[PDB]
Order: C-alpha cells, then sequence, then structure tokens
C-alpha cells in the first residue's frame, strides 16, 4: 500500500496509499493515471514533508472540525513562521485537504481578531492605503454595533 | 500585492474571513483598499446569512426575507445579504434617519411662515441638507435634530401634482419616504374644499407608491397665538380622515412659536419604527 510523491524539485516520499489519497487532489491524479511517481507542480519538499506529517497524524480519526477549536497537537505544529504558514495555506489548497485549510486558516483568522487593526497592519505588512480624509469616512463606516 | 496575505486567491482569502466576526471584519476592513472591498463580499455574507438563518428563534412580520427560494438559490443563476443579515438577525437593527414629505396649503396661506420657522429655531439645529445622496431633483431637504438625538430630514414641498395628478418628481419623494407630513390651515377665517385636500392628501399618500401604512402627521396650523382656531377634532372630521385606516393624528401648531410641532414630530418619529 506504497505510493510515491514527487515534490516540486522531485524528492522522496514514499507514503502510505490511505495517507495519499486524503489529499482529494492526489485522489483524482491516481484514477487518471498508474501514475507510480506523483508530480506534485505546486508543493515543494520542506513543505510536503510537513503536510505528510499532518495527514499521518489525522489519517485515523477525520470529520466535522469547521469552527471547532483548534487541537493543541495542530497548534504545536503550526507554531511556524508566518511566511511558512501560507505556504501551508496554498499547499493545502493545492492539494485539496480541507482539514489542513481549515487549521491553518483558522490560525490566520485567530490573529487577526482583536487587533487595531494598525496592529492587524504591521502583523502582515498591509498597504495603509486611505488617503488622509479616506480614513474616518471608512472607520465610521465599519463600526459594526 | 506585496502583502503575503492580500496575494491569496480569493476563494482562499474568504475562506480565511469565513471564521471571523462581523466586528474583527470591520477592523480588517479598515486595513483599506482591497480589504474593505472584500471583507464586504457578497460571498461571504450568503454564507453568514445561511449559516446562522438556523439559529435564530423569532422571525417578524417585518424582517423575513424575501423568498428563502431566492436567498437560498444558485450563488448567481439581490444581496445585499450584508443588509439582510442585519434585518433578520434578531439582535441587530439597521440604522436610518428618516425622511418625511411636508407638503399642505398650509405651508402658503399663514400670514406668518411654518417653514421660515423651523428654519429659525435654535431647538432643531435645521441644517442644510447634505448632497450626498439626499438630492433627487427637488434638493436635499432639510434635516433636523431632535433634543440632540433623533435627526430626520424633511423634503418641504411648496407644490405638489399639476384623481391622481401627482407630479413625477413628487413621485420620486413618495416611494423613498417614510412619512408624510400635511399642513392644513386651522385659521377659523379660510374657507375650506374638503374633498379636494382630501382627493390631494389621498393623492401624495397613494400606496401604489411606498405602500406601506406609512404615517401621516398633519399639522392643524395657525399664523400665531391670538387666531381664532378651528378645533382639531372637527378639523379631523372635515378631512374626513377616518377613512384612511392607517396611522394619523392631527396636531394643533403655531407658525410663529412652533407651539405643538415637537409633540407632533415626537408622534412621526415613534410611529416610524422596526
Amino acid at each position: 500500500a506504497s505510493i510515491k510523491l514527487q515534490s516540486s524539485d522531485g524528492e522522496i516520499f514514499e507514503v502510505d496509499v490511505e495517507i495519499a489519497k486524503q489529499s482529494v487532489t492526489i485522489k483524482t491524479m491516481l484514477e487518471d493515471l498508474g501514475m507510480d511517481p506523483v508530480p506534485l507542480p505546486n508543493v515543494n519538499a520542506a513543505i510536503l514533508k510537513k503536510v505528510i506529517q499532518w495527514c499521518t497524524h489525522h489519517k485515523d480519526d477525520p470529520g466535522g472540525s469547521g469552527t471547532d477549536d483548534i487541537p493543541v497537537w495542530d497548534q504545536e505544529f503550526l507554531k511556524v513562521d508566518q511566511g511558512t504558514l501560507f505556504e501551508l495555506i496554498l499547499a493545502a489548497n493545492y492539494l485539496d485537504i480541507k482539514g489542513l485549510l481549515d487549521v491553518t486558516c483558522k490560525t490566520v483568522a485567530n490573529m487577526i481578531k482583536g487587533k487595531t487593526p494598525e496592529e492587524i497592519r504591521k502583523t502582515f505588512n498591509i498597504k495603509n492605503d486611505f488617503t488622509e480624509e479616506e480614513e474616518a469616512q471608512v472607520r465610521k463606516e465599519n463600526q459594526w454595533c | 500585492a506585496a502583502s503575503t496575505l492580500t496575494r491569496l486567491p480569493i476563494d482562499v482569502q474568504l475562506y480565511i474571513l469565513s471564521f471571523l466576526s462581523p466586528h474583527d471584519l470591520c477592523q480588517l476592513g479598515s486595513t483599506n483598499h482591497y480589504w474593505n472591498e472584500t471583507v464586504r463580499d457578497p460571498i461571504l455574507w450568503r454564507y453568514f446569512l445561511l449559516r446562522d438563518l438556523p439559529s435564530w428563534s423569532s422571525v417578524d412580520w417585518k424582517s423575513l426575507p424575501d423568498l428563502e427560494i431566492l436567498k437560498k438559490p444558485i450563488s448567481e443563476v439581490f444581496f445585499d445579504y450584508m443588509a439582510v443579515y442585519r434585518m433578520c438577525c434578531p439582535y441587530l437593527i439597521i440604522q436610518n434617519e428618516p425622511r418625511f414629505a411636508m407638503f399642505g396649503p398650509g405651508l402658503e396661506e399663514l400670514n406668518t411662515s411654518l417653514v421660515l420657522s423651523l428654519m429659525s429655531s435654535e431647538e432643531l439645529c435645521p441644517t442644510a441638507g447634505l448632497p450626498q445622496r439626499q438630492i433627487d431633483g427637488i434638493g436635499s431637504g432639510v434635516n433636523f435634530q431632535l433634543n440632540n438625538q433623533h435627526k430626520f430630514n424633511i423634503l418641504i414641498l411648496y407644490s405638489t401634482t399639476r384623481r391622481y395628478s401627482v407630479i413625477p418628481q413628487i413621485q420620486k419623494v413618495c416611494e423613498v419616504v417614510d412619512g408624510f407630513i400635511y399642513v392644513a390651515n386651522a385659521e377659523a377665517h379660510k374657507r375650506h374644499e374638503w374633498q379636494d385636500e382630501f382627493s390631494h392628501i389621498m393623492a401624495m399618500t397613494d400606496p401604489a407608491f411606498g405602500s406601506s401604512g406609512r404615517p401621516l402627521l398633519v399639522l392643524s396650523c395657525i399664523s400665531q397665538g391670538d387666531v381664532k382656531r378651528m378645533p382639531c377634532f372637527y378639523l379631523a372630521h372635515e378631512l374626513h380622515l377616518n377613512l384612511l385606516n392607517h396611522p394619523w393624528l392631527v396636531q394643533d401648531t403655531e407658525a410663529e412659536t412652533l407651539t405643538g410641532f415637537l409633540n407632533g414630530i415626537e408622534w412621526i418619529l415613534e410611529e416610524v419604527e422596526s
């Protein structure tokens, strides 16, 4: 039950088939053609290694997360560099792994919660871009009761 | 888009946004540009509305969204889902500064101008209506603020009409307004064509326009204190007001002192509610 996964720069990763099908993106390529090696042109090696770790950890359980508290392990798993986090957010989206998407996007969401923005601003390097008077007009308009 | 977070796909950006709350959403929106635009994405709100629609335990007549057949269909194959979210969220009130159409013979026959008194009233902070919408082809109306809380807008129609006969610009007013104000002349010496005025009221209060049971405040009005007055019960009864079966109130008024206006306005505001 062994399947070959080929990084965006070749790389290894011989994972158990149940663990690979966990990505729909893959499960559907494994049905196009036999596909022996499996070319993943978007996910590099560093990232895919994480992706496999996450999948091998949740292999025996899936179902119903969504807006459920991020579990303790995923919390650690995700104590990563910010850019690395977004890189996971893309792999999850590319490999279509719902669970990894939920938990990475939710962790990003939790960062934005409770900021000024001016915090939200520092945190993600976003361009101020409201001219002098532009502010008040959006700030009174964005005061949710 | 120099921001790692701004570059992500919209599908993925909205997914992130799906875990936030309206309050959060506003802070993120305040980063400006894209985020302001995207935080209000019609799609994000559809999702919120569909979710949480099933969590509410009340629905009044004033808040049951159009065909759920329409709320809940294919994304494309309406909105402003954000707005609809608000009417339906029973813990939320959408905001509104009422506007009222003021017309009536009383505006021109009295020897003292009511309008020119309302305009000179320290107590109501009358101020030119801002072009910010509020325009039509008649102007912006005049904003007033009642004792530093409720703000409202009046459109004073000095000439309505040419049976129906409602002028077209006037019908644009009849649809967007929340209530009507009719300035009757209560001066005892005045001869009336009651039937005309009642018709003329009707014409404007026509339900083909903004339908609803919009309130009608009628200001039984005289130039000043010493002028002999037609009692309002008799005035109300001459305009056949019993027939309108939709809220109305005849409030006595004096152009000079505005005696009576403030009670009248208070009534009309309290009538319009949601």
